[PDB]
């Protein structure tokens, strides 16, 4: 089956610390692209390669290095990351450098990669599930669940909603991008939030019961920890309620 | 030079009409592609249609393409659009050998046509908690646009189109919720213009 795989699909990390972005692919593609979005923009090239051992710089390939010694992979190395690498990076796959009408180019999901002088804003989300108002269910024979996740840094997030333990995408609406809780400083915290709404007769029934999930994407084990607060690792943190009788 | 240019920021357009996006470019290349992608919320990227710059016009699906050489236009229509069809689109010119440049980007928004809107504004409490409450604007019709908040210490996102698939039922709602003293749902949303028949329920 087709896929790009980009490892990680989010990195926190100090500047200056070198570190290593993977990009595969088990197509035997040819061609395979690195490039940066930074938010609002357009892609921009960083380095491609049309074969193996075949390196070519691209628009903006300062501070990266490459390698290409098989087909599968083509890593971006960042040698210092300083503030400025701060971008979604995004690797791209093609079957080849110059694809037929009936060919597709394959993107992966993207790398949010985010470089920072030290770790002591990154906090952990917060949150909570909020019920349906009466009114609602009166006036509309509808009910529409909140959930808010609050505190958190960075924007590293996906929420889902979970309902009697099978995810839910019908009636779910997720804000597009977290706004900040503070926005004049830099190192604002975030928050976001999301709908799902369900029959009035089904939040009515106790037997279903409703999750709003955060994964939030932290520190590893391997990173250092200094502060007194709970280290802000790779974490799951959800927030319950149950149906009640009328 | 190499230039790429999406005029369009951004563009609304009602459910399955159909939507034309410019691409203009000037480069010195006299060999080279057209690429078109898809960028959804989640961010993921995806291609759609490549026109060659020595063939007649793409055309794949809901997506065709108008390949004016001269001028240097290749746009890309989209017909009998979809809710999923909302995203942000964005035009790239590729050489013979793999290099491209990007434009940056085209945001479109597809209004659904709410058929009984029914606006209100709605308040609900935490599962866990008291004190911490959620304002709830929704039902609204599409053409209503809600207004950023203009007070720091009151947060309100943008509109939000969720999809009630087993009832074809499409409604729009937007949050609003502070920790402010005596924050009230019906202060909530005065910073925008909500219908003049907003239910705000009376008990």
């Amino acid at each position: 089956e087709a896929q790009v795989t980009q490892n990680p699909r989010y990195l926190i990390t100090v500047t200056g610390k070198k570190l290593t972005v993977t990009c595969s692919q088990n197509m035997n593609h040819e061609y395979m692209s690195w490039y940066r979005q930074d938010p609002g923009l357009g892609l921009r090239q960083i380095y491609y390669s049309m074969n193996v051992e075949v390196t070519d710089k691209g628009d903006v390939p300062e501070g990266y290095k490459v390698s290409r010694k098989e087909k599968r992979n083509f890593p971006l190395i960042l040698e210092s990351p300083s503030p400025n690498q701060t971008s979604l990076y995004f690797c791209a796959s093609s079957l080849v450098s110059t694809p037929l009408p009936k060919e597709t180019q394959y993107f992966g999901p993207g790398t949010r990669l985010l470089v920072l002088e030290d770790l002591k804003n990154v906090f952990p989300p917060e949150v909570a599930v909020f019920e349906p108002s009466e009114a609602e269910i009166s006036h509309t024979q509808k009910a529409t669940l909140v959930c808010l996740a609050t505190g958190f840094y960075p924007d590293h997030v996906e929420l889902s909603w979970w309902v009697n333990g099978k995810e839910v995408h019908s009636g779910v609406c997720t804000d597009p991008q977290p706004l900040k809780e503070q926005p004049a400083l830099n190192d604002s915290r975030y928050a976001l939030s999301s709908r799902l709404r369900v029959s009035a007769t089904f939040w009515q029934n106790p037997r279903n019961h409703f999750r709003c999930q955060v994964q939030f994407y932290g520190l590893s084990e391997n990173d250092e920890w200094t502060q007194d607060r709970a280290k802000p690792v790779t974490q799951i943190v959800s927030a319950e309620a149950w149906g009640r009788a009328d | 030079a190499q230039k790429v240019t999406q005029a369009q920021s951004s563009v609304s357009m009602p459910v399955r009409k159909a939507v034309t996006l410019n691409c203009l470019y000037e480069t010195s290349w006299w060999s080279y592609y057209i690429f078109w992608y898809k960028q959804l919320p989640s961010k993921e990227m995806i291609f759609l249609i490549r026109q060659g710059s020595d063939e007649q016009n793409a055309k794949s699906g809901r997506y065709s393409v108008n390949f004016k050489k001269a001028a240097k236009s290749v746009a890309l229509t989209i017909s009998a659009l979809q809710l999923e069809d909302s995203a942000k689109y964005f035009c790239a010119l590729g050489d013979t050998a793999g290099k491209s440049t990007f434009g940056d980007g085209t945001t479109l928004t597809v209004k659904p046509n709410i058929q009984n809107p029914d606006p209100a504004v709605y308040q609900l409490r935490d599962s866990k908690s008291s004190d911490k409450s959620v304002c709830l604007f929704t039902d609204f019709d599409s053409q209503t646009n809600v207004s950023q908040s203009k007070d720091s210490d009151v947060y309100i996102t943008d509109k939000c189109v969720l999809d009630m698939r087993s009832m074809d039922f499409k409604s729009n709602s937007a949050v609003a919720w502070s920790n402010k003293s005596d924050f009230a749902c019906a202060n909530a949303f005065n910073n925008s213009i909500i219908p003049e028949d907003t239910f705000f329920p009376s008990p």
